[PDB]
């Protein structure tokens, strides 16, 4: 019912694309004829052409509705899991089994559409300072992208996650390789979900390191993924599957009110030249449906995801995908490459000629959370180092470029000295574009004096 | 009414009050629950130091107030 | 009492320890048992940074508190 602002605003859009005049015209000025009519946004030869590898949600979605022409929602997402509440002349699954509630066979297909086009980080300073954690203890490291979504133009009726910070929950490289999944990590995420909220923030994805210095004295890095390797792993798709079901993207024009997920799964690695590169990737609609029927599973092999036993859990009916030498049907079973299962974006940073419109001025400078093991702690020290002086110093310029800082905001409310009130105040004095009546209120504060106090005599 | 004060340590204790509480008085009641001497208690509201000599209400501290306790 | 240290290793080890303990005692008994030296390990308390020289009790540190073990 509450699409987000990009949705509807695409969704009044029509995305046509202009094509050359041709020399096969003969109506003058006077309108159009079947050579120099517009293209639909999702014309397929188009995106060929430019090289654009999937076309948008939104090209889909109309490319849906002219194929629509009483109403029929024309998305919907699918579900291969077996009906058990079948009570069809037999006992339910897995007691008894019948064409109404067993899953069919499933083809799996290189989804041609994808929610989220682009990445565009805000600042490459973003990149880097999460990159640090790597260089200075040797483990990869993973983060939650906030942000939000708006138009990209590089595509018809493209979408971009615009990255503004990114938040390290606590982690450790050890026997089990990263660690997302699990209970510590995902309660402290809804507190920080409830806080970047309050700062006009979405969850919007995950970015993670693969990493491996290539011992050139360079900088330069081993290329592990790539087209005759791996993109993701099995593993990180199932991953991404999950975060995707668990961050749904709302639709109007799906029954059950959703329809995939803009979570998009960034990895930071090697290139083919060796650069530390970004590479963005989302999982395909099929991929959400056999993981919320537990039909995949990490295999021995990184590119091949292994197709699981029906059990009196879970049923696997056959499995087959189209392969392309031009394509081919052929048993996913065993292990199919999972490949298959993703959509890739492109990324990029705004171009710095024009003005910013990041919420915050510097995305360093304060000790991130969840990085003491690289000599980083979220002191009252550190804080009144990082703050106090530029807090008594009366200069309003630097003061908010200080306090205008992802990680300085959320280590200042876990305090809880702030009011709630206050805290709205600190908000808009970091991230407003006009801020400075913000800022003003908020240092003239109860709450804020008593913060200075408390560093005054912390030393 | 209730009033609660907050050390540095996250902790957060209540405390049964009223307006006309010295300051000194909310000092012996944290210094019987937590043990803590008065003279190593300096409590801060809106900024200020607070005075033994002055009340609760001289500072406005209403009910549901949060005092800060530093070292 | 039994006090928590939350390491550089995810690991959140409990302590023995009691409130006239000095912090050079804890720095040691963690040393032993997760195998960290002294000089490597700094100390905090919910944002405080630990001495030496002064004991859990001066910290108001009772027990079931949590420690927070930093590199350096
Ligand atoms: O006179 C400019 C008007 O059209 C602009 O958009 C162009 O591209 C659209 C793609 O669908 C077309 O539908 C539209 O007719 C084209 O002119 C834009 O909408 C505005 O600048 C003006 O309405
Ligand atoms: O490693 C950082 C390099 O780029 C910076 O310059 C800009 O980089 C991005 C655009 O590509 C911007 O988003 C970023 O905010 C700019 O700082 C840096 O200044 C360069 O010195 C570095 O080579
Ligand atoms: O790579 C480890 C080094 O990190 C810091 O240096 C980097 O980050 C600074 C602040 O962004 C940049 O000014 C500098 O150019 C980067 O190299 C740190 O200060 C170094 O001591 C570390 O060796
Ligand atoms: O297309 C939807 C909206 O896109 C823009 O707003 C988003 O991107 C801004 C960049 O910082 C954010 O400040 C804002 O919070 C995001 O919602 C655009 O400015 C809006 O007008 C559109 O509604
Ligand atoms: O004790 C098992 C732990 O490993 C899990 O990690 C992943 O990798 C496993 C082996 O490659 C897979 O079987 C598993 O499905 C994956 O989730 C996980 O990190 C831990 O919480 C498990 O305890
Ligand atoms: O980011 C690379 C890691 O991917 C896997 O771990 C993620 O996915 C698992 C389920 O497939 C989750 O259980 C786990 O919590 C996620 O972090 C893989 O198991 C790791 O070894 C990789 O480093
Ligand atoms: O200093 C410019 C920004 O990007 C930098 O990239 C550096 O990365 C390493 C620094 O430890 C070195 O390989 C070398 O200084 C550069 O390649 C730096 O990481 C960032 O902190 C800066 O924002
Ligand atoms: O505004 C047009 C394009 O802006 C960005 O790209 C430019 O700025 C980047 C930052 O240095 C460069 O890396 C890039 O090569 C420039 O062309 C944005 O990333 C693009 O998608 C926009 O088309
Ligand atoms: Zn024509
Ligand atoms: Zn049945």
């Amino acid at each position: 019912i509450k699409e987000l602002a990009v949705d509807e605003e695409l969704e009044k859009e029509d995305g046509l694309i202009p094509r050359q005049k041709s020399k096969l015209c003969k109506h003058g000025d006077r309108g159009m004829c079947e050579y120099c009519s517009p293209l639909p946004p999702w014309d397929k030869e188009y995106h060929e052409k430019n090289k654009i590898k999937h076309i948008s949600f939104h090209s889909y979605l109309k490319k849906l509705n002219e194929n629509a022409n009483s109403y029929i929602s024309p998305l919907s997402e699918p579900d291969f899991r077996i009906n058990k509440r079948c009570h069809n002349g037999h006992e339910p699954w897995p007691r008894g089994i019948c064409s109404k509630c067993q899953p069919s066979a499933i083809t799996l297909q290189q989804q041609e559409f994808r929610m989220v086009d682009h990445v565009e980080f805000q600042k490459s300073e973003i990149i880097n300072e999460f990159i640090q954690a790597w260089r200075y203890t040797g483990m990869q490291r993973f983060g939650y992208m906030y942000g939000s979504y708006s138009k990209y133009d590089n595509t018809p009726l493209g979408i971009k996650a615009v990255v503004e910070a990114i938040y390290e929950p606590p982690q450790h490289d050890e026997q089990d390789g990263l660690t997302m999944d699990v209970e510590q990590v995902k309660n402290e995420m809804l507190q920080i979900d409830r806080q970047a909220q309050e700062m006009g923030l979405s969850r919007i994805g995950l970015i993670f390191t693969d990493l491996s210095d290539a011992g050139a004295g360079d900088g330069s890095v081993f290329c592990k993924r790539h087209k005759d390797s791996f993109f993701l792993s099995s593993l990180e798709v199932i991953m991404a599957a999950r975060h995707q079901t668990r961050h749904p993207n709302v639709s109007k024009y799906s029954e059950q009110g959703f329809f995939s997920s803009k979570f998009v799964t960034c990895v930071i690695s090697g290139n083919l030249e060796g650069e530390i590169d970004i590479s963005s990737y989302q999982v395909s609609t099929e991929a959400e449906a056999l993981v919320t029927a537990d039909m995949i599973s990490g295999s021995t092999f990184p590119s091949m995801a292994y197709i699981n036993d029906t059990t009196d859990e879970r049923y696997v009916p056959e499995i087959f995908y189209m392969k392309s030498n031009i394509t081919v049907k052929e048993n996913a079973k065993p292990a199919f490459p999972v490949d298959y299962l993703l959509v890739t974006l492109t990324h990029g940073f705004p171009n710095t000629d024009t003005e910013t419109n990041s919420k915050f001025v510097s995305s360093t400078g304060f000790p991130w959370s969840n990085r003491q093991a690289m000599g980083q702690s979220q002191d009252y020290q550190e804080l009144k180092k990082y703050l106090f002086n530029v807090a008594s110093s009366g200069d309003f310029n630097l003061l908010h470029e200080k306090i205008s800082n992802f990680h300085l905001l959320l280590y200042i409310n876990s305090l809880q000295i702030l009011s709630p009130d206050e805290w709205k105040l600190l908000i808009e004095s970091a991230v407003k574009n006009e801020w400075e009546e913000s800022l003003l209120k908020l240092v003239s504060s109860a709450g804020w004096q008593t913060l200075v106090m408390i560093l005054q005599e912390s030393g | 009414m209730q009033i609660f004060v907050k050390t540095l340590t996250g902790k957060t204790i209540t405390l049964e009050v009223e307006p006309s509480d010295t300051i000194e008085n909310v000092k012996a009641k944290i210094q019987d629950k937590e043990g803590i001497p008065p003279d190593q208690q300096r409590l801060i509201f809106a900024g200020k130091q607070l005075e033994d000599g002055r009340t609760l209400s001289d500072y406005n501290i209403q009910k549901e107030s949060t005092l800060h306790l530093v070292l």
